[PDB]
């Protein structure tokens, strides 16, 4: 009863969902893994 | 109690001797212990096998043949290690199908 | 960025005095009372305060309890303002906390009071929340079961003070009937309590002629017009066990009481119904005030006493005016002798300065009780429930128009009546009971 | 006594998602500087003995 | 709540009881290993840069 | 371990005051029939689906080998 | 109920069934579940007709 | 759905406009005497009682190390007899006007006030001026109070919360005047005398530092005349010895630090964590008031704590982390303190500490608008409740003239509260809380309280 | 699709009754009720709703659970005289659990979480 | 039955009928794992305790 049971019962409202700021702060981790992979591999001037 | 004075005996007692289990479990709850027995059997047979196997091309086939015909009890060890993988997968597959049937992965 | 104008500086042109000053009313507002068609009496008094207080007074308390429903008023103090037929507990709590309002449940010895205090802009919300939490309360099983623990520590903490225990035993000894029942019961009395017991007690105490709605700072016509569909009540008046004063004496055994407490009381004839007798009893209570803490860190030393605490309770038809004094365990007979000497010297006459001082003390207490809106609403509700009217102006006139001869006559008539005597503590020194109640005869 | 600047704190230090890419570019440049210093010292000390010195000598 | 009924201290003018009733603002730390900065030193620490 | 409120009386007999393997020979056909009655529908569903789809696939494979046959 | 008394022999029964099947597979049909092509030495230039894994 | 029982009310938090409440609120009149003393009244139209007193911009901060404790000892001595009235004469005259005298002595503020009826305004003015100006300060009464204070010091007779807060002020304001206790050390009490009391009153009780504030039933012109007759003889203040010059000369300093007061057989575990807050004149003090309302407070005699609007109250009430707690917002002339104080035991102290730190840091990142609207409504309602009691009206008049320099109108206060939104709360929490040093104080059974590095680590999040 | 949904409501009732009849016939061989299938370890709403019951109901539920588990261990069923008295559709938990779920729905629309957590055994 | 059919099909040759049957078996495997288990289970809960 964690997962689809939470949304079938009506426990996932517009509230209790993450805010736009929370999703942006989590979404800012996308650049970190890209920069880390480019740091690890170093394909310099490989962008087309 | 003697098991209350050594911490190894306390853990072994708690998790293998006095562990409370439902009394109405049928024979489809024996998949896990069989899977553990097959894992231990595969480990033992393989560690014994690796003392006669050579992991190089142009020696691997001949080392398996020398294991089969010249090592004492070597044919038993090889055939046991080969068919034990099949029995290990049979047991683990039946275990997974039990969990699928009963909904064993649910909370908690 | 937010506002950066510092508070020593005035706020800028976005700070307007757009509401004009409303003119003051010509006279002091008067109490206006009426009755609903269901029979519930509604009384209200207008104020200039920005706080509106709404209180609901129901006859009951310890006087309406039975041996089966023992300690139900104390449980009702905790279990009130929870889940109703229309709202859950969560919804009522959030609706009170949204407008910044506060709620109380308070159980007396002859009444239970429920109240909501809010600002003047949320008086309809406060009235609706109070009426829904009183009339349509559910008293579920699990909520009462979980509240019983907190009830037990609140009673255990309230019985730590010896004055509460002395007051309980004094009310037991002074009266037979409803007023002799125990309000602050032992914690183990409510050990077998359930929600059925509370529902039975509530069904006994609730009736349209035993419920008064009192409001402070609310227009009366609006309040009656909007409370008529909300306080339409039905039910039967459970019989009230009328109390009578008989007097007597008792004792209490306390194993680790570092002091020893002695209570002496008499009956105030007429109860809360007589204005003059209640005023004279309040004057006597102020005359017995030996060590009143009017200044910080002042050390008034008595030869024998450690604390003096008088009182004057005015119930319906009868009252109880008296004094409780502490003292050392080895000097309890001296405490009794000094208390008898004080009451006898009061009976020997009051001398002008003492009479004026006690009248000013009584007037100050009376006016400071109704200074705030919740205190004024509680005073209006209690006076209307006990009598049918609010007469604070008449009480002040009775306090001011009291002569020393009237007070001396009052104390003389008091000491002829049989008294009530209660002791407390690890009692290892006591004069015999026959000679205890002889000094006023 | 010595204290990190507030304006430099609010830019490169307050969030980890800004701190980590700055950390990686600083790591890259630090590795480049250490490589340069070690290689320059080694080539200066052993001049005339390496294979590239013989090859450039034969030009 | 009172400290005599909750903490239940010993009676007397012991060194711990003196600081319990009136703590001093002139706290002395040990400075054999680290010397303190002047009190009230503001700003984000230089150790992040290091 | 948890506290379970429960009102019962339990009786147990010694293992050495009982027979060990003598009611197996009596309950054996009833156990067989009860097992097949309880799990009859699922075993039949599995067998019908598996063998019918396998037979259809094998028949179509033979037909496709015959269609290219000279 | 306790694991160590009641579910030790119950696991031992199933382990003995598994040992029976295992002994049959080892001693009587050792190459039943395999593939005969794995008894040919590996040739990177010649591929077998059917390339299938274990079951 | 009930028709009459379900209108008008709903649990959805919406902003409330408190503008129509401003039409009938009374006005404050201020008159400055040539002495420099301000006389400020607020007449409630049908009041029967009056609170009036003298508020002084002085206290334990403006003492020295040699006379620390003189201002607290002054409220032990001042009511023990004057040069015109004895102890019994003062007692009889106060009893006949039906009121009580009272006194408070803070770190920066002192008040002596009377709660009387409206007919006894002039008598209360005369009595208050008599204790303030013509006191005996007898050496026998000083010796009679020194021994009582020394006994209660030897017994460690103190509230637990006051003990924790005194430790907190001592460790957060090291080597500044605000780190001293109001009570003072044992040695200053053991060597106190009449000369130090005279010198303190002569130095600090002057015209520009004193407000005579009266609320309830009082006329402004008559109080002006009575104050000019009575309090007209107070000395004026030198420009070189003003309150601002003393604030500049000895400023406040905040140091991030930790103290615990361990006892061997205690039961409770009281603890407070505070950050460096705002001064009284900082415009960020209104958002700190809103944030303190957002954190709230709770004690275990309530049973509706699980339905609270505040998430910290919800967490502590649901998991049972503390017996009681409260969030505080202390403001001084040039600094402040913001944080949470609570009472727990040794097995729940770390989880309570984690709940405090996690709820403080959460306000920098995620703040929803419903909580801010709820807290604004609750704070405005709390401000309206103080208007109901004339004692709080007089206290606010005295405090606002001492520390703001002026009487802030109610319309300006409502407008300044209504200008707070969620972005302002996030900005103020980012300024004061995030990655900053804090002060930690505990007392009692504190062996399981985490050390300073645990508290310092949890002032920031590594996941954003 | 609302017109077809209105036709699907007696169809829903028919399938619900048929399912309940078949499962209750399977349930009554062990003496169990429908409400006995709900597990506090599986569902925290059931764990909270079971905490709101008077203790005699919990004792009766625990007795029924132990009886069914004993029957399952024995590979037996109830005797016919006992099997004729079984009422597997008698509700003791439904109103309590419904009110718990309604409370959790009402709290979630305002952002509040549930005041109870999962059950942890460690 | 679907999983055992997929096990049987893996040992055969690539044929248009075996390709079609394997595609249908894979589609039903995903259908059971992702559609039957949540939706039919929710319907069962609504039937039993609804
Ligand atoms: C195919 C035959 C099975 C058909 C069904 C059947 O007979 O029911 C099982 C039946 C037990 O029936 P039951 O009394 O209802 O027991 C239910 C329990 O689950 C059964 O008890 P359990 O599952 O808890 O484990 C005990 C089980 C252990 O036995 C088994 O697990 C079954 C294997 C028994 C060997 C039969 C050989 C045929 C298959 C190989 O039964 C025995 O002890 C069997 C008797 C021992 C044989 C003699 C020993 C010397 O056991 C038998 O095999 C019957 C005994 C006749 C022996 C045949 C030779
Ligand atoms: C010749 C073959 C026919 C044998 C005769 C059967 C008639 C008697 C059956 C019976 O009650 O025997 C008592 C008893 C069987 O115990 P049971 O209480 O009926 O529970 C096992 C059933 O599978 C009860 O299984 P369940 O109630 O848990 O049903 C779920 C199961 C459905 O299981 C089945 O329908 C059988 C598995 C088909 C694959 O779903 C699955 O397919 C999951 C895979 C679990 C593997 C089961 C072994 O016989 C034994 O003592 C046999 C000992 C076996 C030891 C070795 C185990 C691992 C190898
Ligand atoms: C450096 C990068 C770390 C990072 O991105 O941290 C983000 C993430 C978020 O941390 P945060 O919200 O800023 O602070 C923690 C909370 O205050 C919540 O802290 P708490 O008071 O609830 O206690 C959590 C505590 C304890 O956390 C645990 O539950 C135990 C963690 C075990 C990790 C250590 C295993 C070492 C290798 C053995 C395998 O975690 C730590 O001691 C700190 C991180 C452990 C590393 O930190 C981690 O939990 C690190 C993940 C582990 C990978 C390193
Ligand atoms: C990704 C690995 C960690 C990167 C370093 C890091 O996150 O620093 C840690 C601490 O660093 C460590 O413990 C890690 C040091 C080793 C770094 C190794 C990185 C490996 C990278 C490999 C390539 C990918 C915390 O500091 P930040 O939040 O990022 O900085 C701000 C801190 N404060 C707000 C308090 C001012
Ligand atoms: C309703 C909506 C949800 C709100 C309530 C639930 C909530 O707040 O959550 C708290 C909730 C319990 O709170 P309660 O349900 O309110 O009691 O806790 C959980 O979410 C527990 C979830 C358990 C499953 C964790 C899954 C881990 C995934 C990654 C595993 C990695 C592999 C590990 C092993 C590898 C081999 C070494
Ligand atoms: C026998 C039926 C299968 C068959 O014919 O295989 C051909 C294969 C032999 O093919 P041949 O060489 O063409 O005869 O038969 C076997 O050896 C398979 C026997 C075991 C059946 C598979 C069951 C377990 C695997 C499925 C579970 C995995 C998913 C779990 C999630
Ligand atoms: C994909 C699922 C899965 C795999 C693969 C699996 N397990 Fe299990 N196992 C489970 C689940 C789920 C349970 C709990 C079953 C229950 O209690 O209903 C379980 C239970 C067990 C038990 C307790 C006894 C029993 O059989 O119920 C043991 C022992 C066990 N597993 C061991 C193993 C071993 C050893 C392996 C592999 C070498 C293994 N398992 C592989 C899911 C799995
Ligand atoms: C899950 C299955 C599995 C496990 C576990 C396992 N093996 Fe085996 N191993 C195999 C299979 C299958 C083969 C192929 C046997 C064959 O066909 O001859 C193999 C082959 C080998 C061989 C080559 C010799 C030969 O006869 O093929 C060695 C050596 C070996 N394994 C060692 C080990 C060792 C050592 C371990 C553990 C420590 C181990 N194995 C565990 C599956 C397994
Ligand atoms: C639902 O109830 C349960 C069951 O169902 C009745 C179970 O079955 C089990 C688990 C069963 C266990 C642990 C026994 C099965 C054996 C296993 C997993 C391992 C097999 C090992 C063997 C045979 C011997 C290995 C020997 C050696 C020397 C290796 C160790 C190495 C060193 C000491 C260096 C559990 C916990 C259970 O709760
Ligand atoms: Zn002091």
């Amino acid at each position: 009863p964690i997962g689809v049971w939470s949304v079938f019962q009506g426990y996932v409202t517009p509230a209790r969902l993450p805010s736009i700021q929370t999703l942006t702060r989590v979404g800012a981790w996308g650049g970190v893994v890209v920069v880390g992979g480019l740091y690890m591999v170093q394909p310099w001037d490989w962008l087309a | 109690r003697m098991h209350n004075k050594i911490q190894l005996l306390s853990v072994l007692n708690t998790h293998l001797v006095a562990y409370p289990t439902p009394m109405n479990l049928n024979y489809s709850w024996n998949g896990g212990s069989l899977a553990g027995m097959m894992l231990a059997s595969q480990m033992l047979t393989g560690i014994l096998l690796a003392m006669h196997y050579v992991g190089h091309v142009d020696y691997a086939f001949a080392s398996v043949q020398h294991l089969m015909t010249d090592v004492p009890s070597g044919m038993i060890l090889r055939y046991a290690h080969a068919n034990g993988a099949s029995l290990f997968f049979i047991v683990v597959y039946l275990h997974v199908l039990r969990g699928m049937y009963y909904g064993s992965g649910a909370q908690p | 960025g937010g506002g950066r104008v510092e508070v020593p500086l005035s706020e800028k042109l976005p700070a307007v005095t757009e509401p004009p000053r409303t003119s003051t009313p010509a006279t002091k507002p008067i109490v206006q009372t009426s009755s609903l068609r269901s029979g519930v009496k509604v009384a209200s008094i207008n104020t200039v305060s920005p706080i509106s207080s709404l209180v609901l007074f129901v006859e009951g308390g310890a006087a309406a309890e039975t041996p089966a429903t023992a300690g139900a008023s104390k449980v009702l103090e905790v279990a009130a303002f929870k889940a109703t037929a229309n709202r859950s507990t969560f919804r009522l709590t959030r609706e009170l906390e949204k407008i910044g309002a506060t709620s109380f449940a308070r159980a007396g010895r002859d009444h239970v009071a429920f109240g909501v205090d809010a600002t003047r802009l949320n008086q309809l919300e406060a009235l609706e929340i109070l009426a829904d939490a009183v009339v349509n309360a559910r008293y579920t099983y699990w909520e009462v079961r979980d509240s019983l623990d907190a009830v037990k520590e609140q009673l255990a903490a309230q019985l730590r003070n010896p004055l509460t225990a002395v007051n309980e035993v004094l009310h037991r000894t002074a009266f037979e009937g409803g007023l002799g029942h125990s309000l602050v019961v032992d914690p183990s009395v409510v050990d077998g309590f359930t929600n059925e017991t509370l529902k039975e007690y509530v069904h006994s105490i609730m009736a349209p002629s035993r419920v008064v709605l009192a409001a402070s700072g609310v227009d009366h016509a609006e309040l009656t017009a909007l409370a008529t569909p909300l306080l339409n009540l039905h039910g039967n008046a459970h019989p009230a066990p009328q109390s009578r004063y008989v007097g007597g004496a008792m004792n209490i055994i306390a194993p680790t009481s570092s002091l020893t407490y002695v209570g002496l009381a008499f009956e105030a004839k007429g109860g809360a119904g007589d204005i003059k007798s209640s005023a004279a009893a309040s004057v006597v209570k102020a005359l017995l005030d030996e060590a009143r803490p009017t200044m910080p860190y002042q050390r008034k030393e008595h030869e024998v006493f450690t604390s003096v605490n008088p009182f004057a309770f005015a119930y319906k038809g009868t009252g109880l005016v008296g004094v409780v004094a502490s003292g050392a365990p080895g000097k309890a007979g001296k405490v009794v002798d000094a208390l008898t000497a004080k009451v006898q010297s009061l009976a020997k006459g009051v001398t002008d300065v003492q009479l004026a001082t006690a009248k000013n003390m009584a007037l100050g207490e009376l006016r400071a009780s109704v200074a705030t809106a919740p205190g004024l609403a509680a005073a209006v509700g209690s006076s209307v429930l006990a009598t049918g009217k609010f007469s604070a102006n008449e009480v002040a006139a009775a306090l001011s128009g009291l002569t020393a001869a009237d007070v001396t006559s009052y104390v003389n008539a008091m000491i002829k009546t049989a008294p009530t005597f209660v002791t407390y503590g690890n009692l290892s020194s006591l004069p015999r009971v026959d000679s205890i109640a002889k000094r006023f005869a | 006594v010595m204290r990190l600047s507030e304006a430099l704190y609010q830019t490169f230090f307050k969030r980890s998602t800004v701190y980590i890419p700055m950390l990686l570019v600083g790591a890259y440049f630090s590795n480049e500087a250490i490589d340069y210093a070690v290689d320059k010292m080694w080539t200066t000390r052993n001049k005339g003995k390496l294979f590239s010195d013989i090859i450039a000598e034969r030009t | 709540s009172d400290a005599v009924e909750v903490f239940k201290p010993e009676t007397g003018l012991t060194p711990t009881n003196r600081l319990s009733m009136a703590p001093t603002p002139y706290i002395k730390y040990d400075e054999h290993n680290h010397k303190r900065f002047p009190p009230g030193t503001e700003g984000r620490p230089f150790a992040y840069f290091v | 371990r948890q506290n379970i409120p429960l009102r019962e009386i339990l009786y147990q007999l010694s293992p050495y005051q009982q027979d060990v393997i003598r009611q197996t020979f009596t309950n054996a056909p009833k156990t067989f029939l009860r097992f097949f009655k309880e799990k009859g529908v699922g075993l039949a569903t599995f067998g019908v689906l598996f063998f019918g789809i396998k037979g259809y696939t094998e028949h179509e494979m033979h037909q496709e080998r015959l269609a290219e046959r000279y | 109920i306790s694991f160590g008394s009641y579910f030790g022999a119950k696991d031992l029964v199933g382990a003995l069934f598994l040992a029976l099947v295992f002994s049959i597979l080892v001693f009587f049909y050792p190459d039943l579940l395999g593939h005969p092509d794995n008894l040919i030495p590996a040739n990177p230039y010649s591929t077998p007709q059917h390339i299938v894994p274990e079951w | 759905d009930a028709n009459p029982f379900l209108r008008f009310s709903n649990p959805r938090p919406s902003p409330i406009d408190h503008t129509p409440l401003l039409s009938t609120l009374p006005e404050t009149r201020i008159t400055t005497l040539p002495n420099g003393l301000r006389v400020a009244t607020e007449a409630i139209p049908f009041a029967e009682t009056t609170t009036l007193g003298i508020w002084i911009n002085s206290g334990s901060r403006f003492e020295t190390d040699a006379n620390n404790g003189v201002a607290h000892f002054l409220e032990h001595i001042l009511f023990k007899g004057t040069k015109n009235r004895s102890v019994k004469e003062l007692e009889v005259e106060v009893e006949n006007m039906g009121g009580q005298l009272n006194a408070y002595t803070g770190r920066e503020q002192t008040c002596y006030y009377a709660k009387v009826m409206g007919k006894d305004v002039g008598k209360a003015v005369n009595i208050l001026s008599d204790i303030l100006l013509n006191s005996n300060l007898d050496a026998r009464a000083i010796d009679k109070e020194r021994d009582v204070i020394l006994r209660e010091m030897e017994e460690v007779n103190k509230q637990t919360s006051e003990l924790v807060f005194d430790h907190l002020h001592a460790t957060a304001f090291q080597y500044s005047p605000l780190g001293r206790t109001i009570l003072g050390p044992v040695e200053n009490i053991k060597s106190i005398n009449r000369d130090q009391l005279v010198e303190y009153m002569k130095t600090h009780y002057r015209g520009p530092r004193m407000v005579l504030a009266a609320a309830g039933a009082v006329n402004h012109d008559e109080l002006v005349k009575l104050a000019s007759d009575a309090f007209g003889s107070v000395p004026d203040e030198d420009a070189a010895t003003s309150v601002r010059s003393l604030l500049v000369k000895e400023p406040s300093r905040f140091t991030g630090s930790y103290v615990h007061d361990r006892f061997p057989d205690a039961s409770e575990c009281c603890m407070a964590v505070a950050f460096k807050g705002a001064s009284w004149t900082d415009p960020d003090s209104i958002p700190l008031m809103v944030m303190q309302t957002m954190l709230g407070g709770w004690d275990k005699n309530s049973t509706v704590g699980k339905h609270s609007s505040s998430a910290l109250v919800q967490t502590v009430a649901t998991e049972g982390l503390a017996d009681a707690f409260m969030a505080f917002n202390t403001n001084y002339h040039d600094t402040g303190l913001f944080g949470v104080y609570g009472v727990t035991d040794r097995d729940r102290s770390e989880d309570f500490a984690y709940a405090i730190m996690s709820n403080l840091t959460r306000m920098c990142f995620e703040v929803r608008d419903a909580d801010v609207a709820r807290a604004k409504n609750q704070l405005k309602a709390s401000l309206m409740f103080f208007q109901d009691s004339t004692h709080h009206v007089a206290e606010s008049i005295g405090r606002e003239l001492l520390v703001y320099g002026r009487r802030i109108p109610k319309a300006e206060m409502f407008a300044r509260i209504d200008a707070v939104d969620a972005n302002a709360i996030r900005a103020v929490a980012d300024r004061f809380i995030y990655d900053q040093d804090m002060a930690v104080a505990s007392a009692g059974d504190v062996q399981f309280v985490p050390d300073y590095n645990w508290f310092r680590r949890r002032s920031y999040w590594l996941r954003y | 699709t609302s017109l077809l949904k209105q036709v699907a409501l007696p169809v829903f009732n028919s399938l619900a009754t048929t399912y309940r009849s078949v499962v209750g016939a399977k349930l009554a061989k062990y003496g169990l009720r429908f409400d006995d299938l709900q597990d506090p370890l599986k569902d925290e709403d059931v764990a909270e709703a079971l905490r709101r019951l008077p203790p005699d109901v919990v004792v009766a539920r625990n007795c029924r659970l132990r009886r069914a588990l004993d029957l399952s261990c024995k590979h037996e069923a109830l005797p016919k005289d006992l099997l004729e008295k079984q009422t597997p559709e008698l509700s003791y938990l439904q109103d309590v659990l419904n009110e718990v779920r309604a409370e959790r729905r009402e709290r979630a629309q305002l952002g509040a979480p549930a005041p109870y957590t999962r059950i942890y055994y460690d | 039955a679907d999983v055992l059919l997929l096990t049987w099909l893996g040992g055969n040759e690539i044929t248009p009928i075996t390709s079609f049957v394997g595609q249908c078996c894979t589609a039903y495997l995903f259908f059971y794992l992702l559609v039957c288990q949540p939706l039919v289970g929710y319907l069962e809960t609504q039937f039993a305790h609804g």
